[PDB]
Parts: structure tokens; C-alpha cells; sequence
């Protein structure tokens, strides 16, 4: 690595960056590139998992909370449950009854409810001082090796590149995690570039890179408060406390006009690989929340948004509002059995992101749907 | 049932109602002259209907954690009435009853 | 100017049916929401329910099984019927028009709003005693 | 190394009630209490153990 408190990706397991990175143009060099056979992807994926796991080791497990919960809605509305339960204290011979609010998605019915992962694994809470804001990481070559960069403006995923430069290392890449739309990445320079391993298959994903960003405004409007509960000897749990004001639904805002222009251009370039057929877009076809919705980390909260309002159109020869859901117990990178609990964040949350690309798949008129939960495709 | 308050003529009266707000509210205030049907003074927190003077105004429904308040400035003899309050709240079931009101006593009759 | 003139039996006996009438004048019954309010003596008033056309009628949950509201468009009268009257039902009853509006606090598309009602025009009322 | 990533049986160090009622006309039929995934609940289970 080369990069530059306590961020989840700032473990200082690797060096600082070069303040003045060098690049050498190789005149008259042709090199065959293939993004689908690029082992740098596997390397990044592994390092990201490691940094995540290292960062979550030194903190509190919530196994003491796997008790039966008594949950109601008596003071919440005219998705959120008010649950009471017993916990331990620093004195092993004492117990007390406490209250907390939980999101419905994290609680499963069986003295009515249980946390969703108590019969499968231990839930570790996020270490409370560790933020999840992406830090650009540069990947740099060891002695004896070199990294070559392709500079062809219209280069897609594979083939000869006629302009190759040697670099000490890559630009910083932000480890942004998302499931349907790509956020905060690089833009294409001249046109939308559609990259795929095999554009004619249905078994392969399509990565579409935009040359213009679309802003997405996301918010969590509820004024949630934080309550700190002592479980044991220096073992603290952070529970959602009460909510001040109205209960409102989390959502994201996308401009209607930019979205439509973006699709006209995506379709225009898709018709260059496909014959002049009708192209339609549909919502993700199925699976769990992680795949059917667009997820992201906004300020430390984990959002799941309904994108059916975007991928619903037919193409032939105002503001869009996406409702969202919030979860505290998550299982990243499809690792079953390794849940993490995100402590609630005090106050209202707002963030503005750049949609820089899309992940699309094809159904066996051509049909495209958003999707692909395999993180290697983002990288 | 009612709370009793009193003011001298010309003084400002402060009338309160209900419990602390939980969510956004729309508070409606009514006045009842003894022996008469009540009538509306304020709806939607601070919108008075035609016929009600500027001396009658209320607290905003945009806040949380506080009770409804009706303010009557320059209180006159004609303001001696019970004041009732009906509160709508976004996080509560519909209130089919009025809360207990306040009797405004105007002194030096 | 709308005038609401009420009438009724005055005195009813326990377990009987109380039926009050509001004679509407200056407006037609079909163009207004109507509601009934009752005020036990010494107490703050209670909202019984409201009635209107297009099925927009609702009731105080404690009286939902006992109270029936209707509008007579031929007579321009508002009817109030309460059955199983007891001592607790002695009250001054009132006929009133109802206005409505909306309080919006969030996104309208997600229905983060509510309807509220208020009573602008009130009648004189009638005193009802249950023996 | 191979035995590190798996379950410890310290939760089973409880008193066992053992008999031979349905085994022979060496191996004991033991009953005991255990925890469940819910920390406030316990259940009685049976197992056979070698003497
Ligand atoms: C993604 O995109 C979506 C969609 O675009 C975004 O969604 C928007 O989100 C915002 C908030 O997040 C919502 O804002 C609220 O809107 C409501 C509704 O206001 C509209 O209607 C008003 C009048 O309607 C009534 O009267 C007319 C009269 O004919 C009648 O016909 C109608 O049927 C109805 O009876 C209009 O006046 C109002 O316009 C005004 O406000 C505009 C705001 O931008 C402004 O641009 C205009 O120029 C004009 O000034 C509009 O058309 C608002 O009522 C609400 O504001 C009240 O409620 C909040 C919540 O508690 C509170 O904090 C505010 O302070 C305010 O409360 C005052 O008014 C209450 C009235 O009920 C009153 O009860 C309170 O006591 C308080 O009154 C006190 O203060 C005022 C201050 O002036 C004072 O005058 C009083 O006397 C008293 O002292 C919010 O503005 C949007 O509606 C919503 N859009 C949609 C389509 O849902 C989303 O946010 C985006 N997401 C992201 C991440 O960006
Ligand atoms: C706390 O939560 C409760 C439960 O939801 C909520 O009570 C509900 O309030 C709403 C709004 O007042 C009621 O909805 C109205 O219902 C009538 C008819 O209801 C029938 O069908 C329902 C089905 O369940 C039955 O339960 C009920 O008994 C009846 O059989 C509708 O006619 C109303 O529609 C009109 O008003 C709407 C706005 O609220 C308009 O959007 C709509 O277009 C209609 O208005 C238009 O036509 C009118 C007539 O011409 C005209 O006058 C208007 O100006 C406009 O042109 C509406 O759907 C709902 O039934 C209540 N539910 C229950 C179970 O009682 C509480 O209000 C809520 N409280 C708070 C504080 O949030
Ligand atoms: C794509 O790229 C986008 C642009 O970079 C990203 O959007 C940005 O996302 C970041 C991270 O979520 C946002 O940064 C946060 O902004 C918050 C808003 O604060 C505002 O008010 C402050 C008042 O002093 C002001 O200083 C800020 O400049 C700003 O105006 C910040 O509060 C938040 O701070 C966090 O980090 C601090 C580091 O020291 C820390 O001290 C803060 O502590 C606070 O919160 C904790 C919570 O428990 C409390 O315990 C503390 O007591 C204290 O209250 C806090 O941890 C941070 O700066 C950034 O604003 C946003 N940009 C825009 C335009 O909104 C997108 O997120 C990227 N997309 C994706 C998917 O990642
Ligand atoms: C779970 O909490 C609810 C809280 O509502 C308990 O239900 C009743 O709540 C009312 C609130 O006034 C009490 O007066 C009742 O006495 C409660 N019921 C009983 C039987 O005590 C509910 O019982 C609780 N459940 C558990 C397992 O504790
Ligand atoms: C742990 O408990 C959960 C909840 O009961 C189980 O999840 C359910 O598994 C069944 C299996 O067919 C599904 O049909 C349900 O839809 C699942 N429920 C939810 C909420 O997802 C889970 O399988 C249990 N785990 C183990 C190891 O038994
Ligand atoms: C071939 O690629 C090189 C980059 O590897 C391009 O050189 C850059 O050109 C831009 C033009 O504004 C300069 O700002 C950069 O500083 C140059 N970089 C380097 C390392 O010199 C070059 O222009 C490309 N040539 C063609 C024909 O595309
Ligand atoms: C989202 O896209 C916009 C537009 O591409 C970025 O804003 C500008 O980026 C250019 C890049 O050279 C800067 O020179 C401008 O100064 C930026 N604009 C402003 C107002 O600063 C924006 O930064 C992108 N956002 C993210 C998160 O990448
Ligand atoms: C990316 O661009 C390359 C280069 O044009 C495409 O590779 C060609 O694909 C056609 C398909 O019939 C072959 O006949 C050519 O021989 C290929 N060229 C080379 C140099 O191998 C590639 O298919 C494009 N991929 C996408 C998704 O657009
Ligand atoms: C790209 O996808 C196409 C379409 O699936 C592949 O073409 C098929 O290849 C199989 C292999 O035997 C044939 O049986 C099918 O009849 C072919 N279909 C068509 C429409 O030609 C193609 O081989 C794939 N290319 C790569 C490199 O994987
Ligand atoms: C969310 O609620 C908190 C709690 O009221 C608000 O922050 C402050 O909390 C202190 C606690 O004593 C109050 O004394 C302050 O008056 C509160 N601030 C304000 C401006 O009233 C917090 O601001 C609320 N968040 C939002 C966005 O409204
Ligand atoms: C997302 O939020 C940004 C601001 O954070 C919005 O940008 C502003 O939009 C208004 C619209 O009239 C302009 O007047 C401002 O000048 C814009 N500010 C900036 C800094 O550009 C943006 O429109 C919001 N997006 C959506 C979809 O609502
Ligand atoms: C996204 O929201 C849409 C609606 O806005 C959901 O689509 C509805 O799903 C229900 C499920 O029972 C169907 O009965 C409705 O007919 C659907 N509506 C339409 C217009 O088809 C959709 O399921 C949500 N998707 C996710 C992933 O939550
Ligand atoms: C894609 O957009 C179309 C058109 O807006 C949606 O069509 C609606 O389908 C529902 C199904 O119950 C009908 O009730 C609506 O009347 C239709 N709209 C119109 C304007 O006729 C379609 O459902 C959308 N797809 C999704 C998944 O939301
Ligand atoms: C917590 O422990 C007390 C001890 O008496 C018990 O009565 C109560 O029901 C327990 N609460 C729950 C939710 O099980
Ligand atoms: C909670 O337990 C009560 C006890 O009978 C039951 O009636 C209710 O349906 C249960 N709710 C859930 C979610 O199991
Ligand atoms: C993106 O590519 C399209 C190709 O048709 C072009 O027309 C458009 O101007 C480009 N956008 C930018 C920002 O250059
Ligand atoms: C997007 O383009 C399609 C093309 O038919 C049009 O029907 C639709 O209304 C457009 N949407 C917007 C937001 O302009
Ligand atoms: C298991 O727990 C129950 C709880 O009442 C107890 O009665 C039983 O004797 C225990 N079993 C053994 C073998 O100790």
C-alpha cells in the first residue's frame, strides 16, 4: 500500500505515499491488457477484507445480548420496535432490565423476539471510534516489478493498448462499497464505456462507466439519540435511544433529467453491441436485501435503497425519490456467520455521492437489470 | 377539570394545554363563554379564522418536548371564558376528546 | 351565515335510544362535514364522530358500536343516534360543521402527513338527561 | 493448529445423571442440563458416554 482518527482502513500496516509520483511514457510500446484476468483485483479484495477484520478485533462482543426480547410499538408510532430485556452488569450476581429501540430487520420472532444472528454466530459491535470513510489506497510495485498503465481514451476491458506508461504506482483507489450503482469512482473521459468479459453472454456482468456524474442525495431524517449501556467490566453497548420528533423514512434523491439523459446515452452505446432491438430495464429480479437493493455506507449508517424507481423503462429506436431502509446487523462480502453490529449514530445524517457507473446483468427485446453483489466487480 | 389563572385587564394571559409534544403538531384552540357553545380561536397552531383579533396567537407546532401554549395579550373583560384545547400529534392516536382547559379570570370587574 | 338549530327529546330513559336532530340552514348538508360534540356538565367536551358524504365518516372508538350518524339530503338535517343510553350520557349535545386541512411534516409520497379537523360553526346545543 | 478453530466443551462441565436402564440386559446413559442459543434458557438433554 501507499496511503495517508482510527479509520477502519488506516491500520498503518503499510507505508505513506510518494509526494511526487512519477510516470514514464513508453514511446512505441504496445501491450495487451485484460481487466478480467487482472490479479491486482484479487489482491485488493483480499487486503480490504483483512483491513476490515483487523479493525474489528479489539472491541465488544454482543453475545451477552442473546436473550429473549419483549418488543412493542406503544410509544413509537400512531419498522421500529421498542424492546425490553435483561442484561448483566459489571457485577456477575446482578441483572437489570433495560430498553432499546431496534429496527425490525434486525429482530426475528421466536417474550416475543430474538436478535437475528443469535442462533448462528457471535455479533461483534463496530468499534465505536472507528469510522468507515474510504481512504484512497495506492498499490505500488516491489523491486524487480513494474506497473504499466493504459492511456487509450476509448479502451474497454481488453486488447492492445497503444499508449502505455510506466508508473511507480496506481492512483489512490477509494474502497467504496456499494451494490447496484457505483459511487465516487473515476469517470470516462469522452463517452460512456461499456465493459464486459463477454457482452453476448448472460452469465457475465456489465460494468458501465459514465463520463458525467449524477448526484445522489441521501438522508436519514430521524433524530436518533444514542444510549450507552454497560454490559460488563469496560464492556459498553451502544443502543438506539429514543427518537426526537417525527418518524420519517430514509431516502435518496436523484434528479429526473440527469437520470433520463444518462439512460439515453447508456442505451445509445448499448445498441452498438446489440442489434437495433428494444431495450428495457427492470428492477432486480430476486434474492435477499443485499442484492435486490442498492446498499451503501453513509456516515456510518448502512442504507438499503429501492432502485425500482430508476430501472423501469423501455427504449426504442422533477426529482426521483428512492425510499430506503436502515439495518444495524450486517454480513459483508457474503461471509455467513460473521455479523457486525453498527452502533447508532447520534443526530441526523446527510451525504452527497456521485453515481459514476452502473452494474448491469442480462436475462436469458433485451432485458437489463441492476445487480451483482460480488465486490470484485467494483474494484 | 380546568386550571385557574387570572390577569388584570390589559395584562397578557398564558394558557397551557396537554402533555409534551412528541412529533409535529397541529394544535387547535377553542373558547367557551359560560352558557354558550364554544367557538374556534386558533387552528393549525397559529392560524386564526376571520373574526378573531391579533391579540390571540399560539406556540408553533414545529417543536418537541413542550406543551401547547395560547397567548392572549391585552386581556379584556370579553376574554373571560374557558379555553379548550384539542391536539393532533403525528406520533399519537387521534384524540377524540378535548384536554382539560383553563379558566381565564379577568380581574377588577 | 350558517345556523344550526338543534332539537331532541330532552329526557330519555336508561337503555333507550337517543335521537337528536340538527336543522341545517344557510348551507346544504351535502357540502359540509358534520360532527357532533357532547359536553357533560363541568367537563371539557368529547368528539363523538363525524359524518360526510363519500363514506368519510368516523367515530369515537368508545361509542363506535352505539352511535350512528347520517345526513338527510331531502330534509337538510344531520341525524345523531345513540343507543343504550346511561347516566354517563347526560350531556349538552352540539351540532357543528367541520372543516379540514392537512399538516405535512415529511415526504408526501410516503404519506408523511395527516388530516386534521376543526369546528368553526357551532349550534346552540341541546340539553339531554338520561333518567 | 488444526484443533484451534472449533468448539470448546467447557459448557458441559455439569453434573450428569447416569444410568444403564436401556443399554444392556461400559456405556452410560446420561442426562444433563445445557445452555441454548438463548442465555436465559436451559434444557435437559441425553447422551451416551463411555465409562
Ligand atoms: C428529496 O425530494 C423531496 C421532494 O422534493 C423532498 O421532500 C420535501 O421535503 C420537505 C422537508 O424535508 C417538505 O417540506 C415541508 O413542506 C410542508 C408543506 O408546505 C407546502 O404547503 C404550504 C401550504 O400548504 C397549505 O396551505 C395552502 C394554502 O392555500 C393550501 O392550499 C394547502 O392545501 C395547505 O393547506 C406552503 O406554504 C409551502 O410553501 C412554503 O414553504 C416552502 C418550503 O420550501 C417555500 O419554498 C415556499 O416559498 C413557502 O415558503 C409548501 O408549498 C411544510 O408545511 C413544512 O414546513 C412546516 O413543517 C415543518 C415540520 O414540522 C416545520 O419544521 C416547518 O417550520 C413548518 O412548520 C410551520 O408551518 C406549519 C404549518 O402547518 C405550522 O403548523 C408550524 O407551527 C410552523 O408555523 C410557524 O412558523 C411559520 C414559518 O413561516 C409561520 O409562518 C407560522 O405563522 C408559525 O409561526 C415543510 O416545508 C416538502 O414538502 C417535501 N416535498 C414533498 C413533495 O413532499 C426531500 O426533502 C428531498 N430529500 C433530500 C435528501 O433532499
Ligand atoms: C392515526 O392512524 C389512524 C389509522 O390510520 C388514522 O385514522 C385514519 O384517518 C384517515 C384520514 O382521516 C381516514 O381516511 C379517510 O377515510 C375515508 C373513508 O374511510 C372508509 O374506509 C376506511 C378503510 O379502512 C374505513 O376504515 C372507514 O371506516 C371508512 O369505511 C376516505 O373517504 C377519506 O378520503 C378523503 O380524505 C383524504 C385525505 O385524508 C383524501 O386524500 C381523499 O381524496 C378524500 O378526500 C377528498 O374527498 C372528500 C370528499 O369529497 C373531500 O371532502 C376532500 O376535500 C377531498 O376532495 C380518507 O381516506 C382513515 O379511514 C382513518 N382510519 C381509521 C381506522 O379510523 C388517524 O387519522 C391517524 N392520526 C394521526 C394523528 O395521524
Ligand atoms: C462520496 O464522496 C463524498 C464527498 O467526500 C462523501 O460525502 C461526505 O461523507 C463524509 C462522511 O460521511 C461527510 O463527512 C462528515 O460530515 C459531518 C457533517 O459535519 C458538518 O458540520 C460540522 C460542524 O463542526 C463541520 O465541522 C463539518 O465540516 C460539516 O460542515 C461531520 O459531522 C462528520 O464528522 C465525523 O468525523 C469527525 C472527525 O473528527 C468526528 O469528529 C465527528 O464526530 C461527531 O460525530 C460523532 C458520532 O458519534 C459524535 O460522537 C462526536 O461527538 C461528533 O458529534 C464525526 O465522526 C464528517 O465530517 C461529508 O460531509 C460528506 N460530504 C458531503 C458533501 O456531504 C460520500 O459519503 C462518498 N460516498 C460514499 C458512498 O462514501
Ligand atoms: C412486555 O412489555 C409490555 C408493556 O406494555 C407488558 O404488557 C403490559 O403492559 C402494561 C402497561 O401498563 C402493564 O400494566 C401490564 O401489567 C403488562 N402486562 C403484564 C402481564 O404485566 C408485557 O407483559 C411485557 N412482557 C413481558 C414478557 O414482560
Ligand atoms: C436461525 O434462525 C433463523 C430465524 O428463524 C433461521 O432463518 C430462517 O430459516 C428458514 C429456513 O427455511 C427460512 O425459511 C426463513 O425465512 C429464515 N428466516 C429469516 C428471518 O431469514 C436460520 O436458518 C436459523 N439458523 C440455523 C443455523 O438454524
Ligand atoms: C499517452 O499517454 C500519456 C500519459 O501516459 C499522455 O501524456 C499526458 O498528456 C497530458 C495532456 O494534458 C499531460 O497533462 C500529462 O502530464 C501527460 N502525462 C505524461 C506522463 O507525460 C499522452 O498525451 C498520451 N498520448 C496520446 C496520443 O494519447
Ligand atoms: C462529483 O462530480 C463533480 C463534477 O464532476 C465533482 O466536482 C468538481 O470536480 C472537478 C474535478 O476537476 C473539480 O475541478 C471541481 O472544482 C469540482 N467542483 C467543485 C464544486 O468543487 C465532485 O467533486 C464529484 N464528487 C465526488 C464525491 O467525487
Ligand atoms: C473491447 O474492445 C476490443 C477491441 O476491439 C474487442 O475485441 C475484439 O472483439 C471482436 C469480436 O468479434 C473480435 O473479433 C476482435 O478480434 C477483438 N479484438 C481483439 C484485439 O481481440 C472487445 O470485444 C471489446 N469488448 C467489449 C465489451 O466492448
Ligand atoms: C461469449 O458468449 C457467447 C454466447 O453465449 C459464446 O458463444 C456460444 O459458445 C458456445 C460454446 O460451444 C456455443 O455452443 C454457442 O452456440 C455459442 N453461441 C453463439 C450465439 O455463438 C461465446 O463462445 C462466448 N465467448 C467467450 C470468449 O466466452
Ligand atoms: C436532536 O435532538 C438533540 C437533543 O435535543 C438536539 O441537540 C441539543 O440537545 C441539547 C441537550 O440539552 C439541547 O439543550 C439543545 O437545545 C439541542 N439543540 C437545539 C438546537 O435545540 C439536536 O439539535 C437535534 N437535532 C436536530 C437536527 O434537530
Ligand atoms: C443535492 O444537494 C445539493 C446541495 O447539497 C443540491 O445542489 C443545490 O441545488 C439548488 C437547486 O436550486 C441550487 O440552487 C444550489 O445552488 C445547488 N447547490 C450546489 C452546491 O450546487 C442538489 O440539487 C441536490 N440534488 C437533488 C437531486 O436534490
Ligand atoms: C420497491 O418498491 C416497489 C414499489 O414501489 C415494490 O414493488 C411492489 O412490490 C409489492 C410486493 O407485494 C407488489 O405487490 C407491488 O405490486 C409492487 N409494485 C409494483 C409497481 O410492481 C418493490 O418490491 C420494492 N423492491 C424492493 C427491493 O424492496
Ligand atoms: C414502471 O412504470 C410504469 C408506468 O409508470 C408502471 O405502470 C403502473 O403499473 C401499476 C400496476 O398496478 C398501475 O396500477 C399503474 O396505473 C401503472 N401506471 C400507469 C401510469 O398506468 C410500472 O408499474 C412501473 N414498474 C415498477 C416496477 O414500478
Ligand atoms: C427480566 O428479569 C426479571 C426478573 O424478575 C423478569 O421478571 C422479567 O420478566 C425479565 N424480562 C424479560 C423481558 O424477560
Ligand atoms: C408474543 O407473545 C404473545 C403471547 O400470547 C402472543 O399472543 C403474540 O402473538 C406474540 N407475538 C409474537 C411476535 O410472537
Ligand atoms: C458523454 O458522452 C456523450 C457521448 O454521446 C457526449 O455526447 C457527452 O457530451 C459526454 N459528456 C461529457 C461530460 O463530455
Ligand atoms: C425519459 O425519456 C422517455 C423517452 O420516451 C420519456 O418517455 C420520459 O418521459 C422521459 N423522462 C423524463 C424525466 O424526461
Ligand atoms: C436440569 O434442570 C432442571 C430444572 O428444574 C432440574 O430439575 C433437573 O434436576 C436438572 N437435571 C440434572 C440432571 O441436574
Amino acid at each position: 500500500c501507499a496511503s495517508d482518527k482510527r479509520n477502519v482502513w488506516a491500520t498503518h500496516a503499510c507505508v505513506p505515499t510518494d509526494p511526487n509520483p512519477q510516470e514514464i511514457v513508453l514511446e512505441n510500446v504496445t501491450e495487451n491488457f485484460n481487466m478480467w484476468k487482472n490479479n491486482m483485483v484479487e489482491q485488493m479484495h483480499t487486503d480490504i477484507i483483512s483491513l476490515w477484520d483487523q479493525s474489528l478485533k479489539p472491541c465488544v462482543k454482543l453475545t451477552p445480548l442473546c436473550v429473549t426480547l419483549n418488543c412493542t410499538n406503544v410509544n413509537v408510532t400512531n419498522e421500529i420496535k421498542n424492546c425490553s430485556f435483561n442484561i448483566t452488569t459489571e457485577l456477575r450476581d446482578k441483572k437489570k432490565k433495560v430498553y432499546a429501540l431496534f429496527y425490525r430487520l434486525d429482530v426475528v420472532p421466536i417474550s416475543n423476539y430474538r436478535l437475528i444472528n443469535c442462533n448462528t454466530s457471535a455479533i461483534t459491535q463496530a468499534c465505536p471510534k472507528v469510522s468507515f470513510e474510504p481512504i484512497p489506497i495506492h498499490y505500488c510495485a516491489p523491486a524487480g516489478f513494474a506497473i504499466l498503465k493504459c492511456n487509450d481514451k476509448k479502451f474497454n476491458g481488453t486488447g492492445p493498448c497503444k499508449n502505455v506508461s510506466t508508473v511507480q504506482c496506481t492512483h489512490g483507489i477509494k474502497p467504496v462499497v456499494s451494490t447496484q450503482l457505483l459511487l465516487n469512482g473515476s469517470l470516462a473521459e469522452e463517452e460512456i464505456i461499456i465493459r464486459s468479459e463477454n457482452i453476448t453472454n448472460n452469465a457475465k456482468t456489465i460494468i458501465v462507466q459514465l463520463n458525467e456524474s449524477v448526484e445522489i442525495n441521501c438522508t436519514r431524517p430521524n433524530n436518533n439519540t444514542r444510549k450507552s449501556i454497560r454490559i460488563g467490566p469496560g464492556q459498553w453497548f451502544y443502543a438506539t435511544g429514543d427518537i426526537i420528533g417525527d418518524i420519517r423514512q430514509a431516502h435518496c434523491n436523484i434528479s429526473g433529467t440527469k437520470w433520463n439523459k444518462t439512460l439515453q446515452q447508456v442505451v445509445k452505446k448499448l445498441r452498438e453491441h446489440f442489434n437495433n432491438k428494444t431495450i428495457i430495464f427492470n428492477p432486480s429480479s430476486g434474492g435477499d436485501l443485499e442484492i435486490t437493493t442498492h446498499s451503501f455506507n453513509c456516515g456510518g449508517e448502512f442504507f438499503y435503497c429501492n432502485t425500482s424507481g430508476l430501472f423501469n423503462s423501455t427504449w426504442i429506436g422533477d426529482t426521483i425519490t428512492l425510499p430506503c431502509r436502515i439495518k444495524q446487523i450486517i454480513n459483508m462480502w457474503q461471509r455467513v456467520g460473521q455479523p457486525m453490529y453498527a452502533p447508532p449514530i447520534q443526530g441526523k445524517i446527510r451525504c452527497v455521492s456521485n453515481i459514476t457507473g452502473l452494474l448491469l446483468t442480462r436475462d436469458g427485446t433485451e432485458t437489463f437489470r441492476p445487480g451483482g453483489g460480488d465486490m470484485r466487480d467494483n474494484w | 377539570a380546568p386550571t385557574f389563572v387570572s390577569v388584570a385587564p390589559g395584562q397578557t394571559a398564558r394558557i397551557t394545554c396537554g402533555e409534551e409534544s412528541l412529533g409535529s403538531r397541529s394544535v387547535i384552540w377553542y373558547q367557551q363563554r359560560p352558557g354558550q357553545a364554544p367557538s374556534l380561536i386558533i387552528y393549525n397552531n397559529n392560524d386564526r379564522p376571520s373574526g378573531i383579533p391579533d391579540r390571540f396567537s399560539g406556540s408553533p407546532g414545529s417543536t418537541f418536548g413542550t406543551t401547547a401554549t395560547l397567548t392572549i395579550t391585552s386581556v379584556e373583560a370579553g376574554d373571560e371564558a374557558d379555553y379548550y384545547c384539542h391536539i393532533w400529534d403525528s406520533r399519537r392516536p387521534t384524540n377524540w376528546v378535548f384536554g382539560e382547559g383553563t379558566t381565564l379570570i379577568v380581574l377588577s370587574q | 351565515q350558517v345556523h344550526l338549530q338543534e332539537s331532541g327529546p330532552g329526557l330519555v330513559k336508561p337503555s333507550e335510544t337517543l335521537s337528536l336532530t340538527c336543522n341545517v340552514s344557510g348551507t346544504l348538508v351535502r357540502d359540509n362535514y358534520w360532527s357532533w360534540i357532547r359536553q357533560p356538565l363541568g367537563k371539557q367536551p368529547e368528539w363523538i364522530g363525524y359524518v360526510h358524504d363519500s363514506g368519510d365518516t368516523n367515530y369515537n372508538p368508545s361509542l363506535k358500536s352505539r352511535v350512528h350518524l347520517s345526513l338527510d339530503k331531502s330534509k337538510n338535517l344531520v341525524s345523531l343516534r345513540l343507543t343504550g343510553v346511561t347516566a354517563a350520557d347526560s350531556a349538552i349535545y352540539y351540532c357543528a360543521t367541520t372543516k379540514h386541512g392537512r399538516r405535512i411534516y415529511g415526504v408526501v409520497a410516503f404519506k408523511e402527513w395527516f388530516t386534521y379537523f376543526y369546528m368553526d360553526v357551532w349550534g346552540k346545543g341541546t340539553s339531554v338527561t338520561v333518567s
